[PDB]
């Protein structure tokens, strides 16, 4: 009813597409840290940024 | 009706005085004056939901109605009382007539539609593009009363088809053709929208040519 | 994976406490009782963390201490065959384009374009998944 | 000094506004003290340059100061807990919900302007045998005996058996000070009395904010169904005169054009105004009759023209 | 564009809805298309390295 | 930027036959002439009605509506000083709802003109509406509000 234009809809779907990439990126970083790590880098020795 | 006018004024006050003052005179550069637009115009616009518009752009888009049938009637009666103008058709009971607006002749309706309507909409009632940001919406969603009132009033960039120009019989025939073309199943397979060349070429290049090329890749070899 | 599991266990504990306290203090002391939006969201993020932490704990109990998880581990200890990591591939961009087609079809309510985008997404996901399993052409 | 240190907070005109301003002053003092000490720490550790006299010897390399960490994680909790206690005691006087309001204003905010109803008036000294109308609250129950189908559906309605196009939540009154696009609405209130505002939105969410009340509320479409306490009270308004009020939530395109006024007049002026409005008169006419400028003096109904470069 | 328009009380060159689109897309672009995608930009940059 | 300052939807006149004349404090809306014509012209000496709506803009009022006469000798039967932050509906535009159906000050300020000059549909005819505030030429049209087509004679091929 309010803001019936197409631009509002494209915004909604544009976030849905972009949101998925952000979700998938979170899976890589969290899986990378959990699984892929140096032979000596314990979870309490990995840097603060990681 | 007294209470109908009161309800229409009540809804007008809390809906659209920001765009046409309480006197219905158009607010300069926000909305046009509603004096003389008529109950028919009010019904078409509010029932299609187009009008309670929340932006000034090339064309006000259609959207879900913001008022039910009784409230739409109240708005229309109030605007008719204030200005006076075309009235939406009604049946014997009193409800907005929709079945009664289906003209008997459909070849005549189609000829009239092609001469007048297809100009911008389509051969078969689909939409069409207009000068700059405007467009003619697809008619498939419009009910007979909405189609008749859309002819009777020129909402925006649609020529206003008065009853003298298109007598209620011709308008009923056009309504009948619009409904028939909207509800008619496509003979000969899925009707790709209603536009022939462009949807058909796209469907060729995707379906037929991907099928042919994939079959060629299957049969032949890569090297 | 003890610390990896414990992270999610701690998060689950905190989110469970938050969900419980929110539900109680919203069932009472709120305008309309339980909010039913924040409550459900908190409960199911507790569920998120619970699922992840439970899987991590199962793995930690199933696994002997890895060099990664072992303090005082030499590089040679973990040295060995790392697994397959996909080299260059152009299927991700096609998947993104297909999903974008489906998304624009949803935004501009075009069922034909939604169908085309979904078909393209199926095709591109099939290509990505089969990329490293497609056998040589048999002629 | 208080005005400058308030960071541009208008001096309130209600007891609630004054108390909120005092809380704001205290919280800003605390925030500026914390900021001053932290900026001092930063600009004092910026004195730890790499002195050329620093030979091949790296710094103390300490890190990991448990007692200091404990102290600096205890004190912030104390500061924020004191601020939270002050916040709660001030919040308590955010809506006292006094069951005996001296004047009730039905504030219904539609797309891009306002309307004020004067639902009820009941002065403590004894006056104003006035009340709201409510004959016009007519429902839109779509309870037709049958729908498109032949039988069985007997559809009642989508939401709680009714239709979204209901508007029953809205309340209407005899004296409506509707604001036109070319006439800024001026809600006139008696000075020194308790004024309740029953807040509603005709179409979309937006926000009633009198900047000098030091308080805003969000007029929502259906606050009762959304578990929103739209209605809120003001114990008193000391200072008279015209106070601007603004819309402080997204309304649509003309969200910046919803400005209104809350003109506080003396109780006798309010007597005269309400009598003259009961008599057939407009808001401007009533203001002129009580000898107060009719049009909003703090704001104008600025140009409906889309902008300056539009060719009229 | 918002800054230039807001520098003066009048609507010098923007419209009400054009300005409304600006902070929607500015807030959207800066947050969801610059701020959130660049954490995984930095993560992809150095997180495997780190 | 099709929704900028120059926007089609905002810059639209009402889809009504009557012209709009905003000049002066009181704005004229849907001002037309009901002059049913059976031939080329509406012959002089026949009275036809001048429909419009005068809406007052400023509530501070311009309710005079002194003369509003031009070539045609426009007379305002049942004249009244209605416009005060409100509307003055001079006549009954085709389709007008009888909101009262009773004699409220007899007619509602009906304006009628004895042409003294031929007029026909499709032309524009200047009318000077003069309120105490000022005078404005409006160039009123002729409108056939709700009358259907008049049957054109059948054609005999030749
Ligand atoms: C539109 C969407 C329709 C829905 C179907 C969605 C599934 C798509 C799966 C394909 C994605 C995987 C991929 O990218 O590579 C496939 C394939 C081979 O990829 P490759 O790995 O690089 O080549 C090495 C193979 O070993 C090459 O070895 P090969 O040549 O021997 O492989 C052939 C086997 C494997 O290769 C394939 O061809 C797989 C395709 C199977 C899906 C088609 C059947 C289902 C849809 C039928 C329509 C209903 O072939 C078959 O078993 C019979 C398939 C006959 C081809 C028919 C394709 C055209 C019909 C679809 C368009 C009509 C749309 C109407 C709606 O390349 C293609 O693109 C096939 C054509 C794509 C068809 C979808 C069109 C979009
Ligand atoms: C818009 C949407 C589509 C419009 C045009 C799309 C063009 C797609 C063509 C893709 C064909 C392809 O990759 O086939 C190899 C590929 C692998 O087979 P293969 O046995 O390795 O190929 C034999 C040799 O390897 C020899 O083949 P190759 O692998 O050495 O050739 C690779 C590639 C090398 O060419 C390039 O690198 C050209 C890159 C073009 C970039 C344009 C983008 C510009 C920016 C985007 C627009 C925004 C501005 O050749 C081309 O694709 C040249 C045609 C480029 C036309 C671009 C039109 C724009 O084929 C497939 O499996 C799928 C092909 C199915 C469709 C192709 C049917 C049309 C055939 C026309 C040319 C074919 C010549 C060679 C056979
Ligand atoms: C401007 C820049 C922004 C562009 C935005 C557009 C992005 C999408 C277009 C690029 C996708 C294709 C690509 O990256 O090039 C691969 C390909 C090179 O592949 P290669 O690995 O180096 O091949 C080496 C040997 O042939 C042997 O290498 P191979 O073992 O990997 O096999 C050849 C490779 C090569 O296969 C191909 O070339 C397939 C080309 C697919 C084009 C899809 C067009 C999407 C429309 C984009 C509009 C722009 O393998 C295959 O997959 C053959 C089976 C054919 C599968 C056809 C699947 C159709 C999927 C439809 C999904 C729905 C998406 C709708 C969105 O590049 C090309 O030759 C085609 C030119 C680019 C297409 C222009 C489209 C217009
Ligand atoms: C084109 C070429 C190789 C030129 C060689 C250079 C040369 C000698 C140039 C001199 C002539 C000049 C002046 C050329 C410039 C412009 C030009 C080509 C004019 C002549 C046009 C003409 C008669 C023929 C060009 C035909 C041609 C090669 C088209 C591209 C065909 C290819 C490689 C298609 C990709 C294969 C494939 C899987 C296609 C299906 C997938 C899809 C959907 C592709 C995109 C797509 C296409 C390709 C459509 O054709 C189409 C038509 C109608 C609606 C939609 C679409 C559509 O979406
Ligand atoms: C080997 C060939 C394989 C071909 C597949 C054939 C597909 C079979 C489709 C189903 C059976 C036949 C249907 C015939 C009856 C029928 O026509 O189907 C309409 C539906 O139509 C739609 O909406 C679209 C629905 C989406 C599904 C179909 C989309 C298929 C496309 C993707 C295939 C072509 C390939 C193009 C690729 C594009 C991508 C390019 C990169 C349904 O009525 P309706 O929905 O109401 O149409 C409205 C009137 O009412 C109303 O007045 C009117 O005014 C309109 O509003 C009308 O839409
Ligand atoms: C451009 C010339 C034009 C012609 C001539 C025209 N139309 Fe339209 N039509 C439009 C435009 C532009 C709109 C958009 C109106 C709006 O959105 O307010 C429209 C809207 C409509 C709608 C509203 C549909 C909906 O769902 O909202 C209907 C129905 C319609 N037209 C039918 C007709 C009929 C019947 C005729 C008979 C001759 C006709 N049109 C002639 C351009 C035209
Ligand atoms: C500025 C926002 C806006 C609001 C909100 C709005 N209008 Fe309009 N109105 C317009 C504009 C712009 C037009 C002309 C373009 C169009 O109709 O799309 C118009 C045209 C109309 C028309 C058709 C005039 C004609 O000559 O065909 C009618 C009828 C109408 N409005 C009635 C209403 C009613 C009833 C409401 C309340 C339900 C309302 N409007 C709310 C701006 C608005
Ligand atoms: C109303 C006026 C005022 O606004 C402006 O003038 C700003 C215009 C900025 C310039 C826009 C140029 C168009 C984008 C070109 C991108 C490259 C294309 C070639 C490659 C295919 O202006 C206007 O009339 C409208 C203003 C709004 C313009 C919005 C543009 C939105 C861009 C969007 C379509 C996505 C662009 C794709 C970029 C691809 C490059 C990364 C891969
Ligand atoms: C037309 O109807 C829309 C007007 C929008 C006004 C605001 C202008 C936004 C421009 C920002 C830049 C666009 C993307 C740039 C890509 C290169
Ligand atoms: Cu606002
Ligand atoms: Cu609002």
């Amino acid at each position: 009813i309010h803001s019936p234009g197409a631009g509002g809809d494209l915004w909604i779907m544009g976030l849905a597409v972009g949101g998925l990439g952000t979700i998938l990126g979170g899976v890589n970083m969290i899986t990378t840290v959990v699984c892929m790590r140096a032979p000596g880098m314990t979870m309490f020795r990995m840097p603060i940024f990681t | 009706q007294s209470a109908l006018l009161r309800t229409g004024k009540q809804l007008f006050e809390t809906s659209c005085v920001s765009c046409h003052g309480a006197n219905l005179q158009g607010v300069p550069d926000r909305g046009p004056s509603l004096i003389g637009t008529g109950e028919a115009a009010v019904y078409f616009q509010v029932s299609t939901g187009r009008m309670p518009a929340m932006r000034g752009e090339a064309q006000a888009p259609s959207k879900p109605p913001h008022f039910d049938e009784s409230q739409i009637d109240a708005l229309g009666a109030y605007v008719q009382a204030n200005g006076g103008g075309p009235t939406v058709p009604r049946d014997d009971h009193g409800a907005v007539a929709q079945e009664s607006l289906i003209g008997g002749d459909v070849a005549r309706g189609g000829d009239l539609f092609r001469l007048n309507c297809a100009s911008c909409h389509n051969f078969t009632g689909k939409g069409g593009a207009l000068s700059s940001g405007k467009y003619a919406p697809d008619l498939g969603d419009a009910n007979p009363a909405q189609i008749y009132t859309a002819m009777l009033t020129g909402p925006q960039n649609m020529p206003k088809f008065s009853d003298r120009q298109l007598t209620p019989d011709e308008k009923r025939d056009i309504v009948a053709y619009v409904r028939e073309s909207a509800e008619t199943p496509s003979y000969g397979g899925y009707g790709l929208g209603g536009f022939g060349p462009a949807p058909e070429g796209m469907a060729m290049w995707i379906i037929g040519m991907v099928a042919a090329i994939g079959v060629a890749m299957w049969i032949g070899s890569r090297a | 994976m003890h610390i990896e599991a414990r992270l999610f266990e701690i998060l689950t504990a905190f989110f469970a406490l938050a969900a419980v306290v929110y539900a109680v203090l919203t069932a009472m002391f709120a305008t309309g009782g339980v909010e039913w939006a924040g409550t459900t969201a908190l409960v199911l993020t507790t569920g998120l963390t619970l699922i992840t932490g439970t899987f991590f704990r199962f793995v930690a109990r199933r696994l002997d201490t890895r060099p990664e998880d072992y303090e005082d581990a030499e590089i040679s200890d973990g040295a060995g065959e790392l697994g397959f990591f996909a080299p260059h591939s152009w299927w991700p961009i096609l998947i993104s384009l297909s999903f974008s087609t489906a998304a624009v079809g949803a935004a501009l309510w075009l069922p034909w374009l939604i169908a085309a985008g979904v078909a393209f997404v199926i095709t591109s996901v099939c290509g990505l998944v089969f990329e490293y399993y497609w056998g040589p052409e048999k002629h | 000094w208080s005005d400058a240190l308030a960071l541009g907070w208008p001096t309130g005109i209600t007891p609630e506004a004054k108390l909120n301003r005092e809380l704001w002053i205290g919280s800003v003092i605390a925030s500026f003290a914390v900021g001053a000490i932290v900026w001092g720490l930063i600009f004092w550790t910026s004195a730890f340059h790499r002195k050329k006299a620093t030979d091949t010897e790296l710094p103390r390399q300490f890190g990991y100061n448990m007692p200091l960490e404990l102290t600096l994680t205890v004190i912030p909790f104390l500061i924020i807990s004191v601020l939270f206690y002050f916040t709660v005691v001030v919040q308590e006087r955010m809506m006292h919900k006094d069951p005996n309001p001296e004047v009730v204003i039905d504030v219904t905010a539609f797309q891009w302007n306002w309307k004020f109803g004067y639902q009820k008036i009941a002065f403590a000294d004894g006056s104003f045998d006035y009340d709201g109308a409510d004959p016009e609250r007519k429902e839109a129950m779509t309870s037709r005996p049958e729908g498109k189908d032949e039988h069985g559906i007997e559809k009642v309605g989508p939401i709680r058996g009714m239709t979204p196009e209901d508007r029953t939540y809205l309340n209407f009154d005899k004296i409506e000070t509707l604001g036109t696009s070319s006439e800024i609405p001026v809600l006139v209130l008696p000075a020194g009395k308790r004024i309740e505002f029953v807040l509603n939105s005709a179409d979309v969410i937006h926000g009633f904010w009198v900047p000098e009340f030091l308080f805003k509320r969000d007029v929502l479409p259906e606050p009762k169904a959304n578990n929103s306490d739209n209605v809120f009270q003001v114990s008193e308004i000391q200072q008279t005169g015209a106070f601007v009020g603004r819309c402080t939530e997204m309304c649509g395109t003309f969200h910046a054009m919803m400005n209104f006024e809350v003109r506080v007049v003396e109780p006798n002026d309010f007597k005269a105004y309400i009598d003259q409005r009961n008599a057939g008169k407009t808001n401007a006419e009533a203001l002129a009759a009580i000898n107060q400028p009719p049009l909003a003096i703090t704001t104008e109904p600025f140009e409906s023209r889309r902008g300056e470069l539009v060719p009229q | 564009f918002m800054r230039t328009e807001l520098a003066m009380p009048g609507l010098q060159f923007l419209s009400n809805e054009q300005f409304n689109q600006l902070f929607t897309m500015h807030g959207t672009v800066m947050l969801l298309f610059y701020a959130t995608p660049i954490v995984f930009g930095f993560a992809n940059l150095v997180l495997p390295l780190q | 930027c099709s929704a900028g300052q120059i926007s089609q939807t905002t810059t639209q006149e009402p889809a009504v036959n009557g012209v709009n004349a905003q000049a002066g404090q009181v704005s004229l809306r849907n001002v037309h002439l009901r002059a049913p014509q059976q031939t080329d012209y509406v012959e002089p000496g026949t009275t036809v009605e001048l429909l419009f709506v005068a809406a007052n803009d400023s509530t501070e009022s311009n309710k005079l509506k002194s003369i509003t006469s031009d070539v045609g000798e426009v007379t305002l039967t049942g004249d009244s000083t209605v416009p005060a932050d409100g509307v003055l509906i001079v006549g009954e535009p085709d389709g007008q709802i009888q909101a009262v159906e009773n004699a409220e000050a007899a007619d509602a300020v009906t304006a009628e003109v004895e042409l003294t000059k031929p007029i026909t549909n499709g032309l524009l005819y200047d009318f000077t509406f003069t309120f105490e505030d000022g005078e404005t030429t409006v160039a009123v049209p002729i409108s056939a509000g709700e009358q259907p087509r008049r049957p054109v004679p059948p054609a005999g091929p030749g």
